[PDB]
DNA sequence: ATCACAATCCCGGTGCCGAGGCCGCTCAATTGGTCGTAGACAGCTCTAGCACCGCTTAAACGCACGTACGGATTCCGTACGTGCGTTTAAGCGGTGCTAGAGCTGTCTACGACCAATTGAGCGGCCTCGGCACCGGG
DNA sequence: CCCGGTGCCGAGGCCGCTCAATTGGTCGTAGACAGCTCTAGCACCGCTTAAACGCACGTACGGAATCCGTACGTGCGTTTAAGCGGTGCTAGAGCTGTCTACGACCAATTGAGCGGCCTCGGCACCGGGATTGTGAT
């Protein structure tokens, strides 16, 4: 078994345009890109971690390595879209 | 109800929080909120790159995005354009002729 | 009927920069990537999809290089490219 | 000598594709060194790779990690 | 002002230790703005892990951090 | 007077600063040009003195770097002097924006 | 008895083994010769480093390896400048100047 | 509040190779940084070098290519070589 | 060519901080022995990579021809470079003060694990609908 | 470049199996925290040489202009080997099983590496002849 992110992009492919499907050859390109930038945040994170002396990965390690990684606008936005989930999951 | 339910994304919050746990830490710990802001971050930076795909294949006026589109939403945007260095296979290049020529 | 420099260069710039297919020979580059493997480990296999990377990968490293070269040559107010623009692409780069 | 493989028809394509109009004669050589340099270095990448899990056939996934080392990353074949 | 504070002799001396021999008069200004944005890349790091630690004082241990994530590790000051 | 040709002083000046290894900025204007970079981006902040002199550090590499790309892209086009497009077209082959 | 006298070397095993352990993913295990091999390794770069800043100082009559000495050491050769490209700090430059500005 | 760092082998090393040449504090840190760094570099390779090929161990193959992925030629010889004798010297014992 | 002349190298004394040595001691490398689990060694099968044949036929290739373009030459105009009288803001040095880093001793909230369930996620398959090459204006 | 014709293989929805995501009870443990101490970041003055700043001034330099010679681009006819297809064959990549051989955990313990204290010797700052490129003759 091979494991992939084919879905969790077809259904938000689906929402953003709720009329428009997506190759064979795209879906690779979107898995190594998500797949990418997971590893990515995971390294900061970790190298966060191992700065600060926390054993632990919280939301806070996650939060400031998506602030070095994201530039920008794109880091507000996705910061913001992090806090809303975290706070509407704990509730 | 699905982790991924109760945060409201679509990624998957368990398997997210499993990859951390084996590929993130030393011998450690993961919060649990960490894999719900992980998958936030990973769903809003893929639906930002399909809505820029999806606008250019329908500029393009077809039905599939092809890597060919992907190329063009990524060097369009400039945000986009600087996150990912990388090469599309099967991408192109974005037409470019010199004023000097 | 003939033509002069710059009409075709810049129809076939055109014609060549809104595809995306290969711009190499697959069975000379394929022969290429064997003998220059032959070297580091004698009696070796590839893969099909082994090299088509190697070949995307080369095709957009020269592309842009030429698109460097292109630049540096032009700042010495020229039209044609020579070593000279390529070498400085590389040393600004630190490819060498 | 299969380097020579490059025909001059394929440089000048790249060339035409990065937007050059005009190109000198001695380019050729050169494209062929560059070139031939890039592919020594990934393919030796590529053969550490396959050599430590102890194999003989070169998959996709050894060149995108040795491509991934040299800093460029490529995206849909593995 | 205080980009001025990087003076005229200064980017001169900066500019002879890179070999050069002639310096136009506009290059002064195009040097304040490339040390500008640099400082901002570096700085806008620098902040950010150190509010990560809970701290007002900026330890030469983030500036080290923050310089070998844009790829320009510096050698001298961490260790 | 002796006055010395034009161009000829230059040499000994280059020769004089790529043979010492100290700092070439004055040491409060950096400060105050990094207290004020850095104000912005969180205000009441305090910084360790080795965090502005490893700043210092980093920013006159760089900076001499940037000038020596800056001086083989002059002498490309056939000149000794330095000119605004130089740096331009440096940063631009290296890829700094 | 120490490991790394039984390795014959200068740099700990102990102490990079226990450095090692704390970098490996989860679950992770060091062998006992991973350690000595990158004990080994480390002590051969410090030691190619060591003699080029060496010779770079003895070139100036001086008994004090600095930054300048190590920069120079650095520069001057070709591996070391790949697998080296830091900043090192009080280095300085190497001194060199082009032909197309000497009248 | 100890602090370890990597000066007393660096300066066991430097006596080896020159015996009646001295270093700076100033380089002793330039060289604390880079032992450091180069040991940060060789062990994330092996980490990810192990993570590939489905392993949780981190053995001296895993060192080996390592070196041979981040070292240049003649450098990665010299190196492999010498990790290499130190190996079969401590298996002996 | 030959040479005055500012500037550079070349030795020399000096005293002043820093490198290198030396103890005290606390922390952590090291010894020894369970048990357990990841990983090496042996088999199996069938996937997919290497090899040979023949067509054909789209791309490379070698020669002919002429024109646009890069290189040498010439001429000034001016914008950088040199030197100097003068000022302004860095560089120490000492005193005064204290915000905030840094360690500690509790403890209380989060996260790893296990038994069991079950529900989402991959490999098959069975099609029809976006598509790519036509062929022409 | 801009609309049709057409036969297609590619994308997608339905289906059954499986394996890992979800409760739920422990439970050991790591970081939030309040407190205390004390360093080092910040602030203020005072002199004191020194780098900056503005100005006069004459030379090398960037930039436009002119002019030939030539070497890249364009066209044509003729190879020439790349690309398809078809069939053979087997070499090892990938999955399964078994058995063991190193690496983790725990307890006691002992030496190695930090922190502090101290001293002479190397590097720095400079005075005085030696000699060396410069610029006008």
């Amino acid at each position: 078994r091979k494991e992939s992110y084919s879905i969790y992009v077809y259904k938000v492919l689906k929402q953003v345009h709720p009329d428009t499907g997506i190759s064979s050859k795209a879906m690779g390109i979107m898995n190594s890109f998500v797949n990418d930038i997971f590893e990515r945040i995971a390294g900061e994170a970790s190298r966060l971690a191992h700065y600060n002396k926390r054993s632990t990965i919280t939301s806070r390690e996650i939060q400031t390595a998506v602030r070095l990684l994201l530039p920008g606008e794109l880091a507000k936005h996705a910061v913001s879209e992090g806090t809303k989930a975290v706070t509407k999951y704990t509730s | 109800v699905s982790r991924s339910q109760r945060a409201g994304l679509q990624f998957p919050v368990g398997r997210i929080h499993r990859h951390l746990k084996s590929r993130t830490t030393s011998h450690g710990r993961v919060g649990a909120t960490a894999a719900v802001y992980s998958a936030a971050i990973l769903e809003y930076l893929t639906a930002e790159v399909l809505e820029l795909a999806g606008n250019a294949s329908k500029d393009l006026k077809v039905k599939r995005i092809t890597p060919r589109h992907l190329q063009l939403a990524i060097r369009g945007d400039e945000e986009l354009d600087s996150l990912i260095k990388a090469t599309i296979a099967g991408g192109g290049v974005i037409p470019h002729i010199h004023k000097s020529l | 009927h003939r033509y002069r420099p710059g009409t075709v260069a810049l129809r076939e710039i055109r014609r060549y920069q809104k595809s995306t297919e290969l711009l190499i020979r697959k069975l000379p580059f394929q022969r290429l990537v064997r003998e220059i493997a032959q070297d580091f480990k004698t009696d070796l296999r590839f893969q099909s999809s082994a090299v088509m990377a190697l070949q995307e990968a080369s095709e957009a490293y020269l592309v842009g290089l030429f698109e460097d070269t292109n630049l540096c040559a032009i700042h010495a107010k020229r039209v044609t490219i020579m070593p000279k623009d390529i070498q400085l692409a590389r040393r600004i780069r630190g490819e060498r | 000598d299969n380097i020579q493989g490059i025909t001059k028809p394929a440089i000048r394509r790249l060339a035409r594709r990065g937007g050059v109009k005009r190109i000198s004669g001695l380019i050729y050589e050169e494209t062929r060194g560059v070139l031939k340099v890039f592919l020594e270095n990934v393919i030796r990448d590529a053969v550490t790779y396959t050599e430590h899990a102890k194999r003989k056939t070169v998959t996709a996934m050894d060149v995108v990690y040795a491509l991934k080392r040299q800093g460029r990353t490529l995206y849909g074949f593995g």
